[PDB]
């Protein structure tokens, strides 16, 4: 094997899909899900 | 909140964006109306 599947997970659509309160609550956690998505994009580009 | 270039500027937290491609949370289409579906129940109450 050479490469894996290029998964991309949207943190907001996953945790607080179609809602405002949970997104406003998660906004207090900083950049966790955003940096996880950035790491996933890095995984994808390194697979490429 | 004006153009996607400024959106990428907010994303990278810098006034200068290099040659590349980025974005943020996905844009979702909202439902136009609400459709209620319920049976056509035939049994009536014999109040008559």
């Amino acid at each position: 094997p050479v490469s894996m599947t290029k998964t991309s997970v949207d943190c907001t659509m996953y945790i607080c899909g179609d809602s405002t309160e949970c997104s406003n609550l998660l906004l207090q956690y900083g950049s966790f899900c955003t940096q996880l998505n950035r790491a996933l994009t890095g995984i994808a580009v390194e697979q490429d | 909140a004006l153009d996607p270039l400024s959106e990428t500027k907010c994303t990278l937290k810098s006034f200068t964006v290099e040659k590349g491609i980025y974005q943020t949370s996905n844009f979702r289409v909202q439902p136009t109306e609400s459709i209620v579906r319920f049976p056509n129940i035939t049994n009536l109450c014999p109040f008559g």
